[PDB]
């Protein structure tokens, strides 16, 4: 009933991605380097057939945290700059190099027998990673077998075998003295009592690691008139097993590079790209965000219809920086500027998107450009245009004809328009345009203390009915913080499907109108109906611009008096 | 959860072996400090199916991190995901980013009283995956 | 007797214009010369003038403008050097003499074309400089002849001809009337019979005609040499206009001069600095003052700006809230601002934090969000600290160093006048608003809820700290983004109030505590006495941390159970 | 207010009146490449003289006074700009100054400092925003 020694890979690597961080680490400083592991031979998982070798950054350290039964795995890694050097080495010739190392440092201390290596390629443009694990074993001399059969008698020396390799942690083998206990591997010792242990890395029944063949080797150097032997092979589980051992026919062949995923002899490769997408980390992060405002606070909030909404900004001020970073704060990804201005120097100070290397630069450009710069996926454009004021004479009629076509273009293929702009005359033109091509509208109006905050989309329009809304205005900082957030939330709040009923949504109340005060620290909320004689909203004005056009909108701007003839207010 | 409390019971239930005798697990360790346990896992025949109806994509396999929350002062589970390719006609593994994460279920996604960490581990672990 | 030796005037009075200068250095980037033209209003002179400024601007580079009516175009060159040697080493007497000969040469083929000006320059582009020199070339061909004259009052019927003749005629300098008593072009056939001239003047003093009377005389000298008595008219265009006998006289040679003399009454050059257009940043400054002071004489006279600009802030995070704040304050005119955050700049942080971009990933929060401040405003004086604010309710993880922070901190808020507590959450409180109450300084206390923020301060009867009495402030907390924008412009509105002389100040109210909500859109407003059993406040507390130093937060830190019996709180 | 064609007709009148050309104060006057501007370079008052030896240590060569429509606010705006005298080489020289102080400097654009804002309408407008500070004759 007796058979020849079979063995099992010695080693399972696994190398977490701080080893590749580490080892890209490395690359940028300075051959092979040192590494250390600690095996853990007590919980191995079942699914593996020997010890796992888990390489990480700390395994760089060559002195790191061990826990107390653990066994402190010495190695080298070798790092090549080019794959192709990687390729053409041979593999067969390279791991016969390092069992001579192995063999060598055997002779002198039998348990300085055992290592690994790693071949390595590290490819740091587009961070792909290849490795290869490999372990020195060599049978010496290659003709010698060894043929086994058990022996259950010895099953005593199991657990006085199991302690004493849990005590010394450096150690892998250990033999009996004359007076059964045990101790260090010594040759003139062991040729007497006959019986060696062997530190166990494999979990296979009756099948042990391969790292035995360095022992039996270095045995048969320092006492090679021992033929006739028992072998026992020590494992921290139930499965240790005692061998009676004979040696039957210099040549050393060497073997242990461990197999990949496929059971083929090949490196393996790991790709650590995606970690240098951060335009992607970044996007999901952010939606990440958004969502768990939905899951934990508000189940219903519908967020797709605010990250698919098309936002045209009236203006680039104040209120514009603001707004706009309050949308891609709610996930707005779609926003276009307009504007007519350039930044200047004074600029920065009180708009948020500006900065004074970026004085002299056009405006709506610029704010598209930073909205990029904060977030860089947003579909974000800038378009340099004049709002016509009402109740002046046009300045150039052939260009803010174009501008005025332009605008048009503009409001009609986007969803929602803000009006920013700077003054009460100029909203009307827009108005006006987005009354007649059904557009949502919210408007942000700037006094000293005081702002404005309403929705046009039957409610009416701003036109509908002191320091607020003029020119020459100076506002206090906090009121254009204050009115931009204020629209944005009206604007994401009004996107929500009203309860049944009532006028509430999930985000709660839509008023028609916001008018804030910085003094008393006071909110208004006031609704207002719609008028047949608004100058921007009656049907009277609204079939008077679709008949006449352009000449209807350039004679009311120039001669409001002729807008309220036709609107009827006066 | 204290967090001496949990530094006993995550190395109680590294040394159970429970994750160990699990199917799924290719590997367990604790971190160079005890303060950590990385579960490498294999996919569940139904992530598989999820990943190649979603992202159209094979899985390799996937990376659990049992960490200690020192703002919250409470368990904080992390999630890698990797995908199987191949370069030269050999395997290649490479970590992936899904376009969908919640329904295919430091860069990590993260999860949003002596039997705390067992309690803790059916509830946040096993129920999805299985024991 | 009543005969006199005619003397002239200095041709023109030289005024460039600073955009004049701008086209000279845009011209260099786009020696040398280039024809310039200037239109003469000679209808109109002040009366600090002796003769017609000769004006020339941007405008004056380009060969065709639009001039007035009855204004008068005038072609010149100007010659640029690249070396200010260059322009000093210039042979003036032989470049004017050479000048002045091409004004010969153009005169004896028409008389009108004699007159002509030359401006000579050096830019230095580097430190914005102009060296130029004006001269008005004037020619006496022979250089022996003089001009004795006499007046004669019978021709002063030829005034009124004349004025409305030469303002038709603009391009002309000079008129006669021919065998029909009418006013003609100039024509030398036509002189010699009738032997009278007419010349337009740019002098105002009376019977003092301009140096380019010169001009016209020696090409009438070549044109006609053997006249030697004819009346000369010189006319203006206002009641100067005068009559002359005239005499050609002897005491060929042309003499020449007309560089212009300097405000000193030198033959020099005149230099213009315009090198304060290259200080963007003083004009900024400016700009940003004057705006602020336009809230105050404009609207609100009793308004304090200079106790605004000299608070010294210390903000407490970088966060959302930090990012907002700090905006809002350099708005307000603030200018020393310190950060306080241990964090890092995240890849999602830019969207809701306003001080930070998509590249400034990785990078400190603290020092960055200074540095974005000066980024935004070069003036600001902007530091950050990368500092821990250790949480109530926890263990210490590093004892060492959170000592050594825990001292950084109450030195900072020694330090600075006003703080802002804009941490994350409650726990992260209790330690600076206990330090500003021992310190006593002034705090304006921000906290986020998902919908809902909290604004109030802590005093200097007393009003009580945050800590005196459900998703607000819990660090968990993810918020709607209007929450953030809302709170911090009410925190700095809020402060720059109570820096007023009140219990209202000239920008009205400044209560303890403000709370909004967006769901109905509301704000409210309420007030609260310091609570006795409060363990921020309260005389134990302050009691307890004077004795302990140290060792007391350490305690109170890591069990708050231990802080509810000091305070006396427990027994509640 | 008052409209762009109406102001055009009185900065003329204006003009011819030579009412700027007769102030004792100015070294030039000059409409601009359009008819619808007005740039008056003034003799500095003594006071103004002093103040800027006062305030900013410094001597005054003239001043520029611009009077300029704003086709937005639709009325008058006046730009100002300062000049400093100086020297190099013995050469008397002029520098355009930028204020510390230009509040105190007086008694009360892109390049320009601005002061912020009916047949008679531009004549009395003179005598309060220039006239009154500003000595006439
Ligand atoms: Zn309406
Ligand atoms: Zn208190």
């Amino acid at each position: 009933s007796e058979r020849v020694l079979s063995y099992a890979p010695a080693f399972k690597s696994f190398l977490d991605t701080s080893f590749f961080q580490e080892l890209s680490r490395l690359k940028l400083d300075v051959t092979s380097q040192p590494l250390t592991v600690n095996l853990d031979l007590h919980n191995i998982p079942k699914s593996a057939d020997q010890v796992p070798l888990f390489l990480t950054n700390r395994s760089f350290e060559k002195h790191n945290n061990k826990r107390t039964n653990e066994v402190p795995l010495q190695g080298s890694i070798f790092n090549f700059n080019v794959l192709d050097e990687f390729k053409n080495l041979d593999k067969q010739l390279f791991l016969h190099q390092r069992a001579l190392e192995c063999w060598e440092d055997g002779i002198k201390d039998i348990n300085k027998c055992v290592s690994f290596v790693i071949i390595s390629f590290a490819d740091l443009k587009k961070y792909r990673f290849y490795y290869w694990l490999g372990v020195p074993c060599f049978q010496r001399p290659s003709s010698t077998v060894l043929h086994v059969r058990p022996e259950p008698s010895l099953k005593g020396l199991f657990s006085k075998c199991q302690k004493w390799f849990d005590v010394n942690y450096s150690k892998w083998v250990c033999i009996l003295d004359a007076d059964d206990e045990i101790v260090n591997y010594d040759k003139s010792i062991i040729r007497k009592t006959k019986v060696l242990a062997i530190r166990d890395t494999s979990t296979m029944e009756n099948v042990p690691s391969a790292l035995t063949k360095n022992f039996l080797s270095v045995l048969q150097y320092d006492v090679p008139d021992l033929i006739d032997f028992k072998l026992l092979i020590i494992r921290q589980n139930e499965g240790s097993f005692a061998l009676n051992a004979t040696f039957a026919s210099p040549d050393m062949k060497v073997s242990g590079w461990e197999r990949n995923v496929q059971g083929k002899l090949a490196p393996r490769v790991v790709d650590l790209s995606s970690l240098l997408d951060p335009l992607k980390i970044a996007d999901q992060s952010v939606d990440l965000n958004l969502k768990l405002m939905k899951w934990r606070i508000l189940p219903d909030l519908n967020l797709d219809i605010i990250k698919n909404t098309k936002v045209l900004l009236l203006g680039a001020g104040t209120l514009g920086c603001y707004v706009s970073r309050a949308l891609i704060a709610w996930g707005v990804r779609k926003i276009t500027f307009v504007d007519n201005g350039t930044v200047s120097y004074s600029n920065p100070v009180r708009q948020a998107l500006y900065n004074f290397e970026d004085a002299g630069k056009p405006k709506a450009e610029l704010a598209a450009a930073s909205l990029k710069r904060i977030f860089p996926l947003m579909d974000a454009t800038g378009v340099k245009l004049s709002i016509p004021m009402i109740g002046h004479k046009l300045v150039n009629e052939e260009a803010q004809h174009k501008d005025f076509d332009r605008l048009r273009a503009l409001i009609k293929e986007h969803d929602i328009i803000f009006l920013l702009v700077d003054s009460r005359e100029s909203r009307w033109l827009p108005s006006l345009l987005s009354n007649i091509e059904n557009k949502t509208v919210i408007n942000a109006a700037l006094g000293f203390d005081s702002y404005l905050v309403m929705r046009h989309g039957q409610l009416g329009c701003y036109f509908c009915h002191r320091t607020l809304d003029q020119m020459c205005t100076v506002t206090r900082p906090g009121v254009a913080m204050m009115a931009s957030s204020l629209a944005v939330e009206l604007m994401t709040s009004l996107l929500q499907t009203k309860y049944s009923g009532s006028e509430t949504t999930v985000l709660g109340d839509i008023p028609h109108q916001i008018r804030g005060f910085l003094h008393n620290f006071s909110i208004l909320k006031l609704e207002t109906p719609a008028y047949e004689h608004c100058p921007a909203c009656s049907p009277k004005v609204i079939e008077a611009f679709t008949d006449l056009g352009w000449e209807f909108v350039k004679k009311a701007l120039e001669h409001p008096l002729y807008l309220e003839e036709i609107s009827g207010l006066s | 959860i204290p967090y001496q409390e949990w530094h006993s019971q995550l190395q109680s239930l590294y040394d159970s072996q429970i994750f160990h005798n699990w199917a799924l697990s290719q590997d367990v360790h604790l971190n160079d400090e005890k303060d950590g346990l990385l579960l490498r896992l294999i996919p569940t025949r139904q992530l598989q199916k999820n990943t190649e109806r979603i992202e159209n994509k094979l899985l390799n396999h996937i990376e659990l991190y049992l960490t200690y929350s020192k703002v919250y002062n409470e368990p904080l589970l992390l999630l890698r995901i990797w995908e199987e390719k191949s370069i030269d006609g050999i395997p290649m593994t490479k970590l992936m980013l899904p376009t969908d994460i919640e329904s295919l279920l430091s860069v990590w996604y993260s999860f949003h009283m002596s039997t705390y960490l067992r309690r803790w581990v059916s509830i946040f672990i096993f129920s999805w995956l299985g024991y």
